[PDB]
């Protein structure tokens, strides 16, 4: 058979790329039921209804959209967010859940609304300055995957909350105080992600309890991996919640007024100049091939 | 003082860092190939027997922000799964993923015919009012 | 250091530092140098040069998509 249009030929073609081949290619170098029996009788009276029939035709249909966002969540879609953006690598050296519980966070901005933290989000310095609102007996932590400025592996808390009972979370004691993002600048955007974790029984976490006020980054720092696996046992996460951060004015009252440090700046390190090594004696050498080699020319 | 103590290089683990920032690398090879893949993010669009689909896919070919009107959320507001009225509602509704996902720039790269199907310009017009960029941004070097 | 350096024209110094200000340093300074020449004058000279040329010389879409988004952030921060 013959491809009557380009589309199908080039569907097939990039299908086929997709595809691995024993050949080399450029890919391998570089890389309920009852609830759907109730779901078909929805379909049948919304294709039977005359008017919906005659708004299509005349293609003015309209949705109620808000309510699609809420059928529509979710669990498998919202672990895409976290793997995409490297959270299970950085958080749990790659182990990957499927959150469960709709976690989802905001971050309060004075009275009137509290801004939302999406997965992915990108919010504001300035913005947070207060803790956010957070939405059984279970715990709940905060970090900086990336807001670290030493090491790479390490990471921050911004304040850490455990044997939160059931969900009210003002119960939780507060082991780590909190601290307003403190992004460095030149490192583009800093990915903040927001841990749920199942708490099988209520267990003292002397071990991460912290100073309140803490103001010391010798003490923030902390590694996920470690920490969950010594509760690994009794931890499973179920919810995420992740932004990302930009240096901002803030950035530099956070690490001055209470961090109490100079504002770490960074950027791209150019290698050392590539120097020339002329022969201290040019023997059989003239001017003509020395002018070529030499700036003057 | 501790927290004075930095590193001199920044560790910076976000995937998107440079690609949100714009120095991420762009595919620059395939000047044999059409079309370009000078892009981060494409928009795919899927117009099946009876269902439509819209995707948002980075270049390794894996879907970031997937919109279908196999979605029972969607299907159940939306009379009829092929139509000119649902392309507009999956581009609202794929906005509205983009907007849960934190995407906010893509490419989109229409077929002459598909392009010109009033459909897909109305799902392109779902997309602008929603904010999500058919453009993205050029890299930086 | 370009701006404090009042031989130069007022003109002159912000042309001079919208087009090379790749070569200022963060204190603001104008920084050029010549390691081409075994001679140490001849670097000099070289140095002075750049410096007369740059004198004589000198005497948005990515803007809006930055608001684009920005305004699209804001859109995009819904979840209320």
């Amino acid at each position: 058979e013959k491809y009557r249009s380009f589309e199908r030929y080039r569907r097939r073609a990039e299908q086929e790329a997709r595809a691995p081949h024993w050949w080399r290619t450029y890919r391998e170098h570089f890389v309920r039921t009852q609830k759907l029996l109730e779901r078909k009788h929805f379909l049948r009276e919304l294709r039977a209804n005359v008017e919906e029939e005659r708004a299509a035709r005349l293609r003015t249909a309209s949705i109620p959209l808000e309510a699609v966002r809420a059928e529509w969540e979710g669990p498998y879609h919202k672990q895409r967010l976290a793997e995409y953006y490297g959270l299970y690598r950085d958080l749990f050296h790659g182990a990957t859940f499927v959150p469960w519980v709709p976690l989802h966070v905001a971050y309060a901005v004075g009275e009137e609304d509290l801004i939302p933290v999406y997965h992915g989000n990108e919010v504001t310095p300035t913005e947070a300055s207060r803790a956010p609102e957070v939405t059984s007996l279970w715990t709940l932590l905060f970090i900086n995957l990336d807001g670290h400025l030493l090491e790479p592996d390490a990471e921050y808390v911004h304040w850490l909350l455990t044997n939160i009972p059931s969900n009210r979370v003002a119960e939780g004691q507060e082991t780590c105080p909190y601290l307003p993002p403190f992004p460095a600048r030149g490192s583009g955007f800093h990915r903040f992600a927001f841990l749920l974790f199942k708490q099988d029984k209520p267990i003292n976490f002397s071990e991460d309890t912290r100073p309140s006020p803490c103001y010391q980054l010798a003490q923030r720092t902390f590694r996920t991996f470690d920490f969950y696996k010594r509760h690994q046992e009794a931890m499973t996460p179920a919810g995420l919640a992740f932004f990302q951060c930009r240096w901002d004015d803030s950035v530099t009252h956070t690490f001055h007024q209470l961090l109490d440090m100079r504002e770490p700046v960074f950027e791209f390190v150019r290698p050392p100049p590539y120097h020339p090594k002329q022969k201290r004696f040019p023997h059989e050498q003239p001017l003509r091939y020395l002018d070529r080699y030499r700036d003057s020319h | 003082k501790e927290n004075e103590a930095v590193a001199p290089e920044f560790t910076n683990r976000n995937p998107r860092n440079l690609e949100l920032l714009g120095v991420a690398r762009k595919e620059r090879g395939w000047a044999t190939v059409w079309p370009n893949r000078e892009f981060w993010h494409r928009l795919r669009v899927v117009k099946t027997q009876h269902h439509v689909e819209a995707f948002v896919e980075h270049l390794n070919g894996q879907v970031v922000v997937s919109a279908s009107t196999r979605e029972w959320a969607i299907k159940k507001h939306l009379y009829s799964t092929r139509n000119v009225v649902a392309c507009e509602s999956i581009g609202r509704v794929l906005a509205q993923r983009c907007l849960e996902a934190g995407i906010n720039f893509m490419v989109y790269q229409p077929t002459p015919w598909e392009a010109s199907s009033d459909s897909i310009k109305r799902l392109q017009n779902a997309m602008t009012e929603s904010g999500v960029m058919l453009r993205e941004p050029r890299r930086i070097y | 250091h370009l701006a404090s350096a009042d031989w130069i024209e007022e003109p002159v110094r912000q042309k001079i530092a919208l087009t090379h200000k790749n070569k200022i340093n963060k204190a603001g300074e104008l920084v050029l140098t010549s390691e081409s020449s075994r001679y140490q004058f001849r670097n000099l000279a070289e140095c002075l040069q750049k410096i007369r040329d740059m004198i004589a010389e000198a005497s948005d879409a990515r803007l809006q998509r930055l608001r684009i988004e920005k305004m699209n952030r804001e859109r995009l921060r819904q979840k209320r």
